């Protein structure tokens, strides 16, 4: 029973428990992309300002 | 440089996973005190060792 | 001054990418802990190393 408990716990951890080192990279990638997207959105917000000179 | 996929991080994590697997194997070998432990490490050795244990008893 | 192209920017980007390649290669090599990690870096070295590993086993 002890051996079976150990093996079953190992399997359950394998198929459910997250690997922190596996998606820490994904999290950092996602926040970097968020920063890039917000920078691009800020840049594109002021884009139509160039037409005001023609008025 | 491409930021959609940190390939260096992927490679480092790939190496780290197998290094941790070997670490766990070594830790279990240390804790049990036996080289064979579960099967697959040396099947022939395990079979012979079981035979010798029966002979000892 | 020509604004259709930025040759200085092009050159800087090229040098930057070809230095990022080297830094990624070095970081992979060092994180793996092995000089000949995965490449055709030293073909003779890799062959001799694999032969020596077989001999050690």
């Amino acid at each position: 029973l002890m051996n079976a408990y150990e093996n079953t716990q190992a399997s359950e951890s394998r198929i459910r428990d997250a690997d922190m080192a596996e998606e820490t990279v994904a999290f950092t990638k996602n926040q970097i992309l968020v920063q890039s997207g917000t920078a691009m959105l800020a840049q594109a917000n002021v884009r139509p300002q160039g037409v005001l000179s023609l008025l | 440089m491409i930021i959609n996929h940190n390939l260096a991080a992927i490679n480092s994590h790939r190496v780290l996973k197998f290094q941790n697997e070997e670490v766990s194997k070594n830790m279990e070998k240390l804790s049990s005190g036996m080289r064979i432990n579960r099967a697959g490490d040396d099947a022939s050795g395990l079979a012979v060792s079981e035979k010798m244990r029966t002979q000892v008893n």
